[PDB]
RNA sequence: AUUAGCAGUUUCGGGGGCGUAAUGCUCUCAGCUGAUUCUCAAACUCUGAA
RNA sequence: CUAUGACUCUCUUAAGGUAGCCAAAUGCCUCGUCAUCUAAUUAGUGACGCGCAUGAAUGGAUCAAUGAGAUUCCCACUGUC
RNA sequence: CGCUCAUAGCGACGCUGCUUUUUGAUCCUUCGAUGUCGGCUCUUCUUAUCAUUGUGAAGCAGAAUUCACAAAGUGUUGGAUU
């Protein structure tokens, strides 16, 4: 951060203060845009999940996450084509950091503006994650996956604690494996919206899908 | 100790006071010397970053917080946040060295540049020599005061320049406008005066008879023609000191 | 005559009395080497013609 | 300064090829004039209702 | 002072110097009279500029 | 600077003082008067004035003099120290009054150096040499 | 509290080739609404801890 | 406004710093700026002076004579070093 | 950035550190009193080595620099102003 430099806030503790109506002068967050790559890509076109994710309970910074951000911006070019490209974080600094400030800074001692109301202003916005929360994810084609882990391993030095990366058996922001999503397309049973998914609904939906023919289209 | 009591004074003096003199009252502010001059010229940071406190005091020095109450009726607001912008717009600073100093340069510009109209060209021309006026301030011993502002120290520059010795300069070109038989009669008048150029002779039509006069002395000047002619009439001017015609020793 | 056409300066000097011995200089210059521009005003008298 | 408020840029238009100006063009033994703009009387009538 | 612009008519006001005057005196033929109206000489000369 | 002694230094130091002492200028420049500085190649140490040289380089100034030549420093060079020495000899040369000249910073002396000039001076600056027709 | 595209649109907002600008075709923007997803809230909770 | 603010207009609490004087033993910012004095000067002295917060018997301004008075600079008998 | 060239030399945005030579936070010890600050004097000590020596780099031709290591053995000044 800018008055501090992330050692005070390596660490969860306290219980959640954040950007709200009874605080106010909370900053905005150092981002507030969360994708890079082609978001219009869809769901099938893409089958390809990498993660990162912490080993510890930590408070990640909005400043370093923006940082980790624009390591696998530029490792794009170094990848092979923004086309093949997604990510989205998946981590978002709601919660907020409090600053006393010591007002000596070239001298003067308090003992009257000194530890006595010595509460926060909101300075610092912030995220909390625990021992395998996600803090970036990767979608793309089969193509890229040494890319996109370099590009997760620059990451990971902008990130406090041991990171992890792992390659999800999924087709990249879905909850079905590959197993899975070929007999969703195979037996056409599946129903798509873009970049998410549906399937159709029998143990879905059961008492809107019980006199009803709309819902095997 | 026995009788021997660090004291070393009441709390350390290490920060811009900025001094607002609001309902007879003084209210300041822990700031910097350097932040709040960047804050008045352009460069929004934050309220509490060009602020070392974001509160407000009656005397920084010794360590007196103000009352609520005074605040209220000086400003009318009790929210320490428009006070202290109140404060830092409109309260008298402590300017650094460094800021001293660009404020000295500022001054040294601005009495070459409103000097850039009257300059010092050499033998001929070469037009601007800026550059050689700005030289030529110091070469005299000039107080460049950053109190004063720059049209009233250009003036004092020129009456010194006069004594470098190189001659006083602040030459235009005056366009007067002059109806009946009286205009001829002026022109005769003013033709050892000041230098004439571009006339007529009209008796049934305007006169555009174009002098050149002294344009740091022009209103003055201009006063001074009417009265003599008798009737009242029109002499425009330009903007105030023009470099068209020659400024190499005129 | 000129190995490569026209290289030049417009330079000032310095301190108030010394403006037109510059000039003088020049007269001086011309002596020494071919081109010099003080004989015929095309871009003042204070700027270099050199090769 | 009214063109300046759209700002040139300090690199592409304020070039290091492109300062011969200021301190490279003193040049007259035939023209090099440069006038003051605009004039309207005097520096309370120039722009009153302008 | 002017409802308009002219040259043509004049209320012994305003500036608008020619080449008429110094060469010989009035001009007739290529206009009924004189131009002494319209925007002052100088501002006219300072406005070509601008454009 | 310069420097340039000699063979050898021609031997020990021995002043007439160090920093803030006057010896006459000795020289057809119009320096009237020398007040050191410093003095060249002292390096020092803690309490102890930088001392005057037996024949070597000096930072100077004109005192008492040109008002040209007055303020700025100046090169010199010690050419007689009022207050003596034995050299490797055995003799104990000793002058009247100290004295030296303004120099240029190769060690050359201006115009032709005034009245007695010690040898081992000579022997350290060849210019010195050249311009006088005294050297004892 | 707050991110993402997707869908139905918009002569009810605006600009392009066509067309009455188009909201019609073919592109992007703005707003609404419908289906999904991101992250989530000491001063919130449909739910609930020996 | 080219302007130091002469001058006008207004507001409070009546008047609104006149003549003088000044970074003074009075000036925070401040080592103010310019000048000199020096090899080098937060020291002194001349000048400047929108003067944090000068100023007319709260007495203002200057100054001969005087001073175990405060400051500086130079000659000044060189064991302070 | 550095002609070229991420890491010769730097190095944005970001992260982890040491340190107790700044100052604050603190009030544990001392108010039946540790004599407060500075400067002179003097030893000893630490290395985060300025010089030195022996080295390794360089965008190191040379001189001149710049960077790194071992290394605290020895050296680290005279004034003006305060």
């Amino acid at each position: 951060m800018g008055r501090r430099p992330a050692r005070c806030y390596r660490y969860c503790k306290n219980k959640p203060y954040i950007k709200s109506r009874y605080c106010r002068g909370v900053p905005d967050a150092k981002i507030r845009i969360f994708d890079l790559g082609r978001k219009k890509a869809s769901t099938d076109e893409f089958p390809l999940c990498v993660h990162l994710i912490s080993l510890e309970k930590e408070q990640l910074s909005s400043e370093a996450i923006e940082a980790g951000r624009i390591s696998c911006n530029k490792y794009i070019s170094k990848t092979g084509g923004k086309d093949s490209f997604h990510m989205r974080v998946r981590v978002h600094p709601w919660h907020v950091l409090r600053i006393n400030k010591m007002l000596s800074c070239a001298g003067a001692d308090r003992l009257q503006t000194g530890m006595r109301g010595a509460f926060g202003k909101p300075m610092g916005t912030v995220a909390r994650v625990n021992i395998g929360q996600i803090i970036f994810s990767i979608r793309t084609r089969d193509n890229m996956l040494a890319n996109v882990v370099e590009a997760l391993r620059r990451s990971s030095y902008k990130f406090p604690g041991r990171q992890k990366i792992v390659v999800s058996k999924k087709w990249g922001f879905t909850a079905y494996n590959r197993e899975a999503y070929q007999k969703l397309k195979a037996d056409g049973r599946l129903m798509n919206d873009g970049a998410n998914v549906k399937v159709i609904t029998n143990h879905g939906t059961l008492a809107q899908y019980a006199k009803d023919i709309a819902a095997a289209n | 100790m026995s009788i021997f009591t660090p004291t070393n004074q009441i709390r350390l003096t290490n920060v811009a006071v900025v001094r607002m003199k609001r309902a007879g009252k003084r209210f300041e502010i822990a700031c910097y010397k350097n932040k709040v001059v960047g804050w008045r010229s352009g460069v929004e940071k934050d309220l509490d970053e060009v602020l070392q406190t974001h509160s407000v005091f009656v005397n920084v020095s010794k360590g007196q917080v103000a009352k609520k109450e005074d605040l209220i009726s000086a400003f009318g607001t009790d929210d320490q946040t428009e006070i202290c912008k109140q404060i830092l717009t409109k309260g008298e600073v402590q300017v650094s060295d460094k800021e001293r100093h660009t404020q000295l340069e500022q001054m040294f510009r601005d009495i070459a540049t409103i000097v850039a109209d009257k300059c010092v060209n050499p033998e001929t021309k070469r037009p601007y020599t800026v550059i050689l006026i700005e030289r030529a301030m110091k070469d005299i011993h000039y107080s460049v005061k950053t109190n004063k502002s720059t049209k009233q120290q250009a003036l004092e520059v020129i009456k010194q320049l006069k004594e470098k010795m190189k001659i006083e300069r602040a030459h235009m070109r005056l366009r007067f406008i002059l109806p009946v038989n009286e205009g001829k009669k002026l022109k005769e008048k003013l033709k050892p005066l000041i230098k004439v150029i571009e006339s007529e002779d009209y008796g049934q039509q305007l006169e555009i008879v174009c002098l050149i006069d002294p344009g740091c002395f022009r209103e003055i000047d201009e006063l001074i023609k009417k009265e003599t002619k008798g009737k009242g009439s029109l002499e425009v001017l330009n903007l105030k000191d023009v470099e068209e015609g020659d400024e190499k020793f005129e | 005559f000129e190995a490569t056409p026209i290289v030049r300066v417009a330079v000032e000097p310095k301190h108030p009395s010394e403006m037109p011995q510059l000039v003088k200089g020049m007269k001086l210059l011309n002596q020494a080497d071919p081109c010099v521009q003080i004989l015929i005003q095309e871009t003042g008298e204070h700027v270099l013609v050199t090769a | 300064e009214e063109e300046y408020l759209h700002f040139g840029e300090k690199a592409d238009s304020e070039n290091q090829a492109r300062k011969y100006m200021n301190a490279v063009r003193k040049r007259k033994g035939l023209y090099v004039e440069e006038k003051i703009v605009e004039h309207a009387e005097k520096q309370r009538t120039l722009s009153k209702n302008k | 002072n002017e409802t308009c612009s002219g040259g043509n008519e004049n209320q012994e006001l305003q500036d608008g110097c020619s080449e008429a005057f110094e060469k010989r005196t009035s001009q007739k033929g290529e206009s009924p009279l004189t131009d002494c109206y319209g925007p002052f000489s100088g501002q006219l000369i300072a406005t070509m500029k601008e454009a | 600077m310069s420097k340039a002694q000699a063979v050898g230094s021609n031997y020990r130091v021995s002043l007439g003082l160090p920093v803030g002492a006057v010896m006459n200028s000795a020289d057809n420049s119009g320096a009237k008067n020398l007040y050191v500085i410093a003095v060249k190649g002292i390096k020092g140490r803690l309490n102890r004035l930088p001392s005057a040289g037996v024949g070597d380089m000096v930072m100077a100034t004109v005192k008492k003099g040109k008002p040209e030549l007055r303020k700025k420093v100046c090169t010199g060079l010690v050419v007689r120290q009022r207050k003596h020495w034995k050299r490797k000899d055995g003799v104990y040369i000793y002058f009247e009054d100290n004295a030296g000249v303004m120099c240029n910073p190769k060690g050359e002396v201006k115009g032709n150096i005034l009245g007695p000039v010690a040898k081992e001076c000579s022997d350290l600056w060849p210019k010195v040499a050249t311009n006088a027709g005294t050297i004892v």
